[PDB]
């Protein structure tokens, strides 16, 4: 007659962690901040942006 | 929580060389750097070291120039510490701590204090 089958009940995720976190805090909480003609560039890569 | 574990006591002997360790846990160890304090029994705190955790650029002070020696490990998270040339001054009490004053990625100074 036909075919018979169950179905999930719950969903689950996982991923890695989150380690190396991006420096944004230094650039935020820097303790003296650079003048507008002299903005302070940086480069910020291989991290996790949170 | 954030724990931080220290090493035993030692008896090093004067000519010797004295290694120790801290281990950290319970918050991002790439994200902050360690610093490492002291205190003779009977007198106040006395900072001796620095260090970034991310790259291994590290800071000491005028007094410790060149008398100490450092290195970490991120597999672990730990950090190891060589102490040279004892003298009959250093009896003392060693302390670890997160530094939150200077920046672990670039060393920006940053305003705050071992949490």
């Amino acid at each position: 007659t036909s075919n018979f089958r169950v179905q999930p009940t719950e969903s689950i995720v996982r991923f890695p962690n989150i380690t190396n976190l991006c420096p944004f805090d230094e650039v935020f909480n820097a303790t003296r901040f650079a003048s507008v003609y002299a903005w302070n560039r940086k480069r910020i890569s291989n991290c996790v942006a949170d | 929580q954030v724990q931080l574990v220290q090493s035993g006591a030692e008896v090093k002997k004067p000519g010797a060389s004295v290694k120790v360790s801290c281990k950290a846990s319970g918050y991002p160890f790439t994200s902050y750097g360690i610093s490492w304090v002291r205190q003779a029994p009977g007198q106040g705190l006395e900072w001796m070291g620095w260090i970034s955790t991310y790259n291994g650029n590290t800071n000491y002070a005028q007094k410790f120039q060149g008398r100490v020696t450092m290195t970490t490990d991120t597999s672990t998270t730990t950090g190891y510490m060589e102490l040279r040339r004892l003298r009959s001054d250093d009896t003392a009490v060693y302390y670890c701590a997160r530094d939150y004053t200077r920046g672990a990625w670039f060393g920006e100074s940053l305003i705050g204090g071992f949490d």
